[PDB]
């Protein structure tokens, strides 16, 4: 549900494509130390 | 094979559970759940339908406060869609 | 009265975007039941076991039969008599021993 | 069998789509 | 830790804080007469609730009830600050 | 069919926001049905062009070749201008590239939200 | 938040009483309504095997209004069973019989078609008329508003609303 | 009675009943006043526990003290190492909460837990239908798991 | 208005009360038109019906009353459903001498379209392919505005 | 088919509507 609205304002229809979410990292060492890149 | 089969329509079914919970929390707000989904994506709020019936659950005050921002877009969007367009966007209606 | 819904029932909901915009910000402090609108504990001065038992009274040839005796549960309950008929050996072994609980 | 509403405005969302690759493919 | 008569221990930590002992008041009910009572009971300091306890019957209730007012007067809140396993020192 | 159907108008210009002139050079073509109970002919155009999977960017030309067989499949598949507002992505910027669902093609991510 | 688990419990599978007036009011809205209370719908964290019904109380249904002709077009059909068995009755007649009678049927008809039905009629009570228990009003925890908004009669009518209202053509 | 004028009935007005939103200038003055008693809150410490949204893989994880939370995949993490998420969208306290659009900025919140256990996950059984199905036709799914234990979740009053 | 006086009998023609000044809508050839009135009165709009209504609920004349024919319908029908439905107390039909009603328990209706005298039980109501389907409401006030997503079901 | 009898539907004509009725016009 929303795609419509998500094509309105230039967002992608379902969330799960061009996105800070899916993009990017989901997780930080607590050190501090960068995440490897995701393999996706 | 059935414990095969079953796998799939599980899924199917907790997602049912969860939607139908949410529409029985927010009728008892007065709100629609078609309403309150939108409004909360027309407020870039991405929470799934389970972590939505967590909310209601276990925070009762957090979820009457997230019904009111989905009833104060409600009341925005009808405010635009009565303006037509010519008003500028509202609020709680910015992007 | 910025707030959309009522604050009366369950909580004050006080809704402000942040100075930035980034966030939104809910404020919802408890509110209390006000005295005027509660009613007194009963000024006339009993266990629910007593109750209980009263409700299910003993009166006709001393205890009643299986059947009344259901139905006199039956009608307390607002339940059928079907439910309260035992079952068999077979299953009674099957049940589990041990039930996990959790929370 | 009648045709039910939300059917005919399935159809002539897929004839408006078709008319723009028309037009998409007339340059 | 077991803790019995707490209605009479409230009033004991009140009387030391020079607070008024509460009035017992039944904010919600429901299925009064069923065999499935609920009842709601308020305490009420200087006309202003304290603490509020669900119970079956409004001795529980009001039992109920001291209870969460010795957590609140000791600080035991639910949802109060966790302890800190964290600190290195 | 009538080759009208294929010659635009003023009106339909608008419509579409297409110029007559600078006509867009790159089709935007993704297919969203499946080829079963179709004809042969219908399977075998999909297969040549490469739209065996459903949903799938492809880039192609808008040249007459592709635009004759684009028009055999043309109910299966969604046509749209390639934009590049920012131009075509350099050689250090092929790693920063992409493609909105609007069309447009930024060879700069800059992780900032449109907003 | 804070309370002991089994108060928690109690209070929050507890069952509730409700009070509906049938003067004037379609039962088949009311029905709708009455299967959500009856059931347990009205609740947020409603389940199928929680048993979460809640008790419906109905008053006033010998006043009940039927749309259209639905007094003297709908017939209910019921089976004895044996040869010959099969009785049809108009809407009207099973009034006439038995006030209660019909929207025990349509209450009936709209719960779904399980075993948890036969509980929930138990938990739903039918009163013909005004008069109930005392202590169903003690179990009684709230009342719902009557679906159906009841247009005023014209001696309803107040004189004001005359006044106020114009006179659109001349005799 | 003026030139088209057309007096209120049950045909004339809509079911719905038209609102007037709030003026806006006083309306961002009383957004300004809730925020600087919040960030008063938060700088005061007034909260006592504390739940988190966090969205990680393809799934949102409600998160509070203590909480234990396994994930169905291998994570390259060796037990016992503690690990920053960084994508949380709501934080809650006892009087107040964050929402993010979509997310909070890494500022205001940090979430840290540790890794507990690698394991894999108990046979699941497959089996296709098909004529003469027979019982040697069986596959088994044990595909890896990884546990993690929240340890600590930080704000700041950095409004 | 002419009303008779009682053999010597002399009857006497009245002045009559007039409409409210300034209609809504002026030029109007018909009230409903004049008062922009079209599609927006229902049988529950007593007030404007009994305008057009005898004392004893009879119709009044449409050359009386000047309004089209389209409207007359649409009126007759209204007041038609609000006897039906009890609404109209004071118009009801006039006792000749000393007659009085059935004296029987009258069952709530209202959305009647035709008499209930004269519709028979529908026995067999049909299967889903073959339901039998009721009509409600009347077509005449088809034009009438509707503030729902999709036109009513009439037929019910 | 259950498709064909869309077009047919579709083949209806839209015919716009009048201001006023004939019979209410100025
Ligand atoms: S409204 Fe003008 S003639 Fe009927």
């Amino acid at each position: 549900a929303g795609g419509q609205w998500r094509l309105q304002q230039g967002l992608a229809a379902n969330p799960s494509g061009y996105g800070p979410l899916t993009e990017l990292p989901d997780w930080s060492f607590a050190d501090g130390r960068p995440a490897p890149p995701m393999k996706g | 094979v059935k414990c095969t089969k079953a796998r799939r329509l599980k899924k199917r079914n907790l997602r049912t559970l969860w939607i139908n919970r949410i529409t029985a929390a927010s009728q008892e707000h007065g709100l629609k759940y078609p309403a309150f989904i939108v409004n909360l994506i027309k407020c870039q709020v991405e929470l799934n339908r389970k972590v939505l019936v967590d909310l209601a659950i276990y925070e009762p005050k957090t979820f009457k406060s997230l019904a009111a921002l989905a009833k104060r877009r409600q009341q925005e969007g009808f405010a635009a869609a009565l303006g037509d367009g010519k008003e500028p966007e509202g609020i709680f209606s910015r992007v | 009265t910025y707030s959309s819904l009522p604050d009366d029932y369950n909580c004050q909901v006080d809704l402000a975007l942040t100075a930035d915009g980034r966030t939104i910000v809910c404020y919802h402090p408890s509110v209390d039941i006000p005295y005027e609108h509660t009613k007194p504990i009963p000024q006339p001065d009993e266990t629910h076991e007593q109750i209980l038992k009263a409700k299910l009274e003993v009166r006709k040839s001393k205890q009643l039969e299986q059947g009344p005796m259901i139905e006199q549960l039956s009608k307390v309950f607002y339940t059928t008599k079907h439910r309260w008929y035992p079952h068999g050996q077979y299953h009674n072994r099957r049940k589990k021993l041990n039930p996990p609980r959790d929370r | 069998r009648t045709v039910s509403f939300q059917a005919k405005e399935s159809m002539i969302r897929r004839l408006e789509v078709e008319a723009e690759n028309h037009y998409w493919l007339s340059m | 830790w077991t803790v019995v008569n707490p209605m009479g221990l409230l009033v004991e930590e009140l009387k030391k804080r020079n607070i008024s002992a509460p009035e017992s008041r039944l904010t919600r009910q429901s299925g009064s007469t069923t065999a499935l009572p609920l009842y709601f009971v308020g305490l009420y300091c200087d006309r202003k609730l304290i603490a509020e306890g669900p119970g079956e019957t409004v001795l529980v209730a009001e039992e109920e009830a001291a209870r969460v007012a010795l957590r609140k007067l000791y600080g035991f809140t639910e949802n109060r600050r966790p302890w800190d396993y964290s600190k290195p020192k | 069919i009538p080759d009208k159907v294929f010659q635009p108008k003023p009106e339909d210009h608008e419509k579409y926001g297409g110029d007559p002139q600078n006509p867009h050079k790159l089709h935007i073509v993704t297919r969203i049905r499946s080829t079963k109970r179709r004809p042969y002919w219908e399977k075998d155009t999909i297969k040549m062009l490469g739209l065996q999977k459903a949903h799938s960017p492809q880039i192609h030309k808008n040249i007459p070749s592709v635009n004759a067989k684009l028009k055999v499949v043309k109910h299966l598949i969604r046509i749209q201008p390639l934009k590049l507002p920012q131009g075509l992505p350099t050689e250090e910027t092929m790693s920063s590239t992409c493609l909105k669902s609007t069309g447009e093609l930024v060879v700069q991510w800059h992780l900032k939200p449109v907003e | 938040s804070s309370f002991s688990r089994a108060p928690q419990q109690w209070a929050t599978f507890a069952r509730m009483w409700y009070l509906l007036d049938g003067k004037m009011q379609p039962p088949g809205k009311l029905a709708v309504i009455a299967s959500n209370k009856l059931q347990g719908l009205n609740k947020p964290v409603y389940h199928q095997l929680s048993d979460c019904g809640d008790h419906v109380v109905i008053i006033n249904t010998r006043h009940i209004a039927f749309s259209g002709n639905k007094w003297e077009q709908k017939v209910y059909s019921s089976h004895t069973g044996y040869p010959g068995g099969f009785r049809q009755v108009t809407a009207a007649q099973l009034h006439r019989k038995d006030p209660v009678a019909i929207v025990k049927l349509a209450i009936y008809g709209m719960l779904p078609k399980n075993l948890h039905r036969r509980t929930m009629m138990q938990r739903l009570h039918l009163f013909p008329d005004e008069d109930i228990p005392e202590d169903i009003l003690k179990n009684l925890v709230e009342e719902l508003p009557q679906p159906r908004r009841v247009p005023k009669r014209l001696d309803e009518y107040t004189q004001e609303e005359i006044e106020a209202f114009p006179r659109v053509w001349t005799p | 009675y003026p030139q088209g004028y057309v007096p209120k009935t049950s045909l004339s007005s809509p079911p719905w009943q038209e609102v007037v939103l709030p003026d806006p200038v006083e309306e961002t003055r009383h957004h300004a006043e809730v925020v600087k008693r919040v960030n008063e809150l938060i700088a005061t410490g007034q909260y006592g526990r504390l739940f988190a949204v966090v969205h990680f893989a393809s799934h949102q994880w409600k998160v509070t003290a203590e909480d234990l939370i396994l994930i169905e995949n291998e994570l390259d993490i060796k037990c016992g190492e503690r690990i920053r998420l960084e994508k949380v969208l709501l934080v809650g306290a006892d009087n107040f909460t964050l929402l993010g659009k979509p997310l909070l900025r890494k500022e205001l919140v940090r979430v840290e837990a540790t890794v507990i256990e690698k394991t894999e996950s108990w046979p699941k059984i497959n089996m296709k239908f098909r004529k003469r199905k027979n019982f040697r036709k069986k596959k088994i799914i044990v595909n890896p798991q990884t546990i993690l234990r929240i340890n600590t979740i930080e704000i700041a009053p950095r409004l | 208005l002419r009303e008779v006086v009682k053999t010597v009998i002399e009857g006497r023609i009245t002045e009559t009360p007039k409409a409210t000044p300034d209609p809504p809508n002026p030029s109007g050839q018909c009230p409903i038109c004049r008062w922009n009135l079209k599609h927006k009165y229902t049988y529950e709009d007593v007030l404007l019906l009994s305008q057009f209504i005898r004392p004893y609920g009879g119709m009044l004349p449409r050359r009386v009353t000047g309004l089209c024919r389209e409207e007359h319908r649409k009126i007759e029908e209204c007041v038609k459903m609000a006897h039906r439905a009890g609404l109209l107390p004071n118009h009801r039909p006039q006792l000749p001498e000393g007659c009085l009603p059935k004296d029987k328990p009258k069952l709530n209706r209202y959305l009647t379209r035709w008499a209930p005298k004269s519709v028979k039980p529908i026995y067999k109501k049909g299967h889903r392919w073959n339901k039998v389907g009721m009509a409600v409401g009347s077509p005449l006030l088809k034009d009438n505005v509707c503030y729902s997503r999709r036109p009513l079901k009439m037929m019910h | 088919h259950f498709q064909r009898q869309k077009l047919m539907a579709i083949t209806e004509y839209i015919p716009p509507k009048p201001a006023i009725n004939p019979r209410c016009l100025p």
